[PDB]
DNA sequence: ATCGATGTATATATCTGACACGTGCCTGGAGACTAGGGAGTAATCCCCTTGGCGGTTAAAACGCGGGGGACAGCGCGTACGTGCGTTTAAGCGGTGCTAGAGCTGTCTACGACCAATTGAGCGGCCTCGGCACCGGGATTCTGA
DNA sequence: TCAGAATCCCGGTGCCGAGGCCGCTCAATTGGTCGTAGACAGCTCTAGCACCGCTTAAACGCACGTACGCGCTGTCCCCCGCGTTTTAACCGCCAAGGGGATTACTCCCTAGTCTCCAGGCACGTGTCAGATATATACATCGAT
């Protein structure tokens, strides 16, 4: 058979809300963190726990941001989120002027 | 390396948030947002390390940077 | 005491076949001398090279009688020359070639269809040791003390005492057992019905067996393979499926299991079931 | 070196409330950080109260009003009740 | 000891020392550490009770950050107290908008 | 005898109240409201005039900010009228109850 | 002196003026009750802390500094009235 | 010159800032340079805000700074507005801003 | 009793920048409260830094780091430069 | 388009009270001296962060079908806006009383600080029992 | 309807908090001894509350119209689902050495204290920046 569109999305949501592991790959995020850091100060060192905490904070922030942008999209009577939704969410939350 | 945040990873993050259907440009928008957030946190963490004259960014520095951002984090120190 | 009956060891490995998960009333009591109840009496099974051994109880115990001997041998189905089949299987299947050149003497046996059905009902998602203990408990709890025997078709159920079976460790299988025991009585013809399935085609027996509660594709396959005399049947147990994966595969669901069984039958020919047992007892 | 933590007392409370239950190290760390955070909140609020009222001391009264300020309604009421109970019992045996 | 006298389980001495060295005020009354320890002990007992209940719901005997997150977010009071804090390995509360469900 | 089309006077009013800076809620009603609220916490309190002034100023500022966020949501939903669901969305996203 | 029903004293045109200062051009009919509820909740939250501050100092008069501190601790710092 | 403010070249009260640092109970000891640094920082920020506010007032033809001008200067600037983004200025008003979609057709 | 504020100095700077401009009483009050709030923020951040580093004395470096943490963008740079200039001038005599 | 009504910004003049300026003085800031310990500096240690290699294999990337969700048009009817007349009560200015906010005097009960004592608690293995998960001769149940 | 989840229990892993001894810090107690913070008693007089009359700006109620919010339909394109190919993440393990933490020592900077005195605060005064009021020239919206 072939699952109708949107039905696997629901099971994916249930799967990723019941579990608690990390979603972003560890090495790419660590590399991104170092690439951003080297701008402010060269040859920095990072404790493993420091990067773990950074990843956890970033994932929590992004999950909250998506929860809000999903609320925005539903409010506009849409089901698909679009960049205007994220812009609205950040603007309301005070992260943009 | 911002392009290293893979499309399926952003999809998984959105799924955990309860999103059902995702537009094409949401990926670039999310990458920009994440870059801004990481820059904001990392600047304060690096400031704390420079203040202590260290060169190793300690987990406590990240925790303090997040706390000052009004985004307190539990599980790494206090 | 000591008894003997001619059949070569190559025809049957009485030392190894009995605990291979076909019947669960067999367990050691004397070294290399398995004990178990069949035909409402106790037997001891071992084997020598040029003959087998099978002795029975009588204190005046010396030897078994011809009728009991033939009943038990027929249970073993020893009247088929099993050894030669390696000549056809090594050359028809590449992996059974390696199995045949490794070890020999694995066949199927014929217990009662009721015992087969209930034993394999207790075998759903379970290990052989636990099924053995569970059968020993269920028989002691309900069936008569003959080692305790299987109960009657009606006596296997009762006035909502089905909670009793759960106390034996039967778990969720108690509902299966109770429902199937009530059904075989209230909508089927008991022992004549079961014999009818022994004298019904492969696909008809398959469909008839699958209709009762507590028995699925694999349990029905096992009942067809043994105690109902359907040698073409190739049950797909977890060991079979894993051996298929590590031997040869092309594509689990009911359709996939159907295709797997069809291909296995196409490979090992009319006597596929007996071949499966040899492959099965390899692990 | 020697690191101070509440991992002992938090466990003592746990077995007082849920005798059977146990706690993993990760959750013990969460609990310790949570206790530190609330202690810092309450102490900071009491310090600000004393500074506002030109008082040099922080006493049971400052802690009580700080608890009432920080915690929500029912939690604040229960915390105040328990704090008053503890202070009265402690001073009952000077 | 002062912990025994007040009937509390938390350390009154440590709380007093932290109120002292923390430089919160020039002086620290005797009653402050006892009151503060009592409040901390109460809050810890409450959150541990809720976490243990959540763990029992999941057929587990150990409290893990998932259970702490569940206890914190399912309780209308703690949620207000700890709204802004994120808990490592906490996950999120299962919640799917009704509009997204199939017809 | 004249009549302007809908929205013209609303725009003039917006310009007026964004160019001026006086208070917008009548004073005595708000004073009575704060006293009424106060009754539930402590009896027969007395309020400084400056205290009520500060309360009113903060309340008006908060409501104006909330209405800006509500207007943002209403525009996002392709509407021009603000509706209770818009206010609820703004409150929810802001983190308020 | 007892008080009651004064919440309605926040009139409809007052809500309209507040919205206009927010840039809203067209307003629904149901917005007013929601706005009154929101204002009541916000006032309760602020005045609870203000009254707590007043009680702590053993005063009976709620001073402007109490309101300013209550707002400041709520993350709504206020300028021009004190502190 | 006696006063520390004169020595540092500042206009702000170095001595008063030192007192507040000590009496405010921020730390057990206060360095000799901390009052000077803090006073200089406060003076720079005040000068910035008053420069912008005076610019706004001159734009409005008035000679006295009033809360409206402080509000305009603070909100129009892009970095002060981030420093004082959650601060209410009494008698402040709002920046003139009407959304594009609402403008008349 | 005797009250004190920054109203004298806030006016001193104003005259230095815009000699002809005046300031109303309410604006002066807002400026005074702004100065108090900024002082409180910087002092609190410096105190927390000192506590984090186990050090007991608030030095100029603590103020500099607190300013770097609190002030955004070009304000951080300019304020740090002004503070360093003031400290150097003070130490020079 | 053009013309008319209403609104807005711009000119000019008067009066006022809010802010700039001046004067007194007192209390808080500055100068001078002692001291002691907090912070700076040098050496040492070891641990923990960076770096590398190989494989395996899980996840990412890419391509294609098509299903449904986004988006655009259109219609309609009622909810909202604008305007007018009517009614409420907020704002202003006075008059009067007194609760209590703010300040002063004191003296004692409390807390800071010290010396001498000990046990509560921290770090280190060690030995657990115990917890969590998987897997077993699948079948039934549930939803797409 | 053909995929995914759940059911009972026994046994086998594998990790891992929980005592447990042990040794020992050090800091938490116990007991004294002082200095002063503030609790209490008063006393002053600010300002908060109550009420009273008057004016008129603001709020209310209602009428009429239109425009926009909602619903429906149609198009069509672009995200989801699926399969196949690709790549680099992760896991394990091993090495090097950078720097973060410790310890000891030293001295110079801040705290504490005691004298003075002048800079800012309180009060009083004057005057001009702006609020009010009258006059009107241009702007924009709606009808035509």
């Amino acid at each position: 058979h072939r699952y109708r569109p949107g039905t696997v999305a629901l099971r994916e949501i249930r799967r990723y809300q019941k579990s608690t592991e990390l979603l972003i790959r560890k090495l790419p995020f660590q590399r991104l963190v170092r690439e951003i850091a080297q701008d402010f100060k060269t040859d920095l060192r990072f404790q493993s726990a420091a990067i773990g905490a950074l990843q956890e904070a970033s994932e929590a922030y992004l999950v909250g941001l998506f929860e809000d942008t999903n609320l925005c999209a539903i409010h506009a009577k849409r089901v698909t989120i679009m960049p205007k939704d994220i812009q609205l969410a950040r603007r309301i939350r005070g992260e943009r002027a | 390396n911002i392009q290293g945040i893979t499309k399926p990873a952003i999809r998984r993050l959105a799924r955990r948030g309860g999103v059902k259907r995702i537009s094409g440009l949401i990926y670039e928008e999310t990458r920009g947002v994440l870059k801004v957030f990481l820059e904001n946190v990392i600047r304060d963490a690096v400031t704390y390390t420079e203040h202590a004259k260290r060169k190793t960014v300690t987990a406590m520095d990240v925790v303090y940077a997040l706390k000052r951002q009004g985004r307190t984090l539990y599980g790494f120190g206090g | 005491l000591w008894a003997s009956i001619p059949c070569p060891r190559s025809e049957l490995r009485l030392d190894l076949v009995l605990p291979s998960g076909q019947s669960f009333r067999w367990r050691e009591q004397s070294p290399a001398h398995w004990s178990g109840v069949l035909a409402d009496q106790v037997w001891t099974l071992t084997q020598t090279e040029e003959q087998l051994h099978c002795t029975v109880y009588r204190s005046q115990a010396s030897r078994p009688t011809p009728d009991e001997l033939e009943a038990v041998r027929k249970y073993f189905q020893l009247d088929v020359t099993l050894a030669q089949l390696y000549h056809h299987w090594g050359s028809v299947d590449s992996h059974f070639q390696e199995v045949a050149q490794k070890f020999q003497g694995v066949r199927l046996l014929r217990q009662d269809p009721i015992e087969c059905l209930f034993s394999f009902i207790c075998s759903s998602n379970n290990n052989i040791a636990r099924i053995t203990g569970m059968v020993e408990r269920l028989c002691q709890a309900f069936g008569p003390r003959l080692y305790h025997g299987f109960p009657s078709l009606q006596a296997l159920a009762g006035p909502e005492v089905e909670a009793h079976l759960r106390k034996l460790g039967l778990g969720y299988r108690a509902r299966y057992v109770s429902a199937s025991a009530r059904a075989i009585l209230e909508e089927q013809g008991g022992l004549a019905w079961l014999q009818q399935l022994r004298e019904s085609s492969y696909e008809e027996a398959h469909k008839a067996l699958c209709i009762l509660p507590g028995v699925g594709t694999q349990v029905a396959d096992c009942i067809c393979l043994m105690a109902l005399d359907k040698p073409q049947a190739v049950p797909v147990d977890v060991h079979m499926w894993h051996i298929a994966q590590r031997d040869y595969s092309w594509h689990p669901s009911p359709q996939t299991n159907k295709e797997l069984g069809n291909f296995f039958r196409s490979l090992w020919g009319p006597y596929a079931g007996w071949a499966q047992a040899v492959l099965f007892s390899a692990d | 070196s020697r690191k101070e933590s509440y991992s002992v007392y938090v466990y003592k409370v746990l077995k007082q409330v849920h005798p059977d239950t146990g706690i993993s190290s990760k959750a013990m760390g969460i609990m310790n950080s949570f206790v530190n955070d609330i202690f810092e909140r309450i102490a900071g609020e009491a310090s600000r109260l004393a500074h506002y009222n030109k008082r040099s001391t922080i006493t049971s009264r400052e802690i009580q009003t700080a608890v009432r300020l920080l915690l929500p309604g029912e939690l604040a009421k229960h915390a105040v009740s328990e704090g008053t109970k503890a202070v009265t019992k402690y001073t009952s045996s000077k | 000891s002062r912990s025994s006298r007040a009937g509390l389980q938390f350390p009154v001495g440590r709380v007093h020392r932290l109120l002292r060295k923390g430089n919160y005020a020039e002086r620290v009354g005797a009653g402050a550490p006892v009151y503060l320890a009592a409040v901390l002990e109460y809050l810890t007992a409450e959150i541990l009770e809720l976490a243990g209940n959540a763990a029992r719901d999941n057929k587990k005997t150990r409290i893990i950050p998932r259970h702490l997150q569940l206890a914190i977010r399912n309780d209308e009071e703690l949620n207000k107290l700890l709204g802004r804090v994120t808990i490592a390995q906490g996950g999120v509360l299962p919640n799917i908008q009704a509009v997204l469900l199939p017809k």
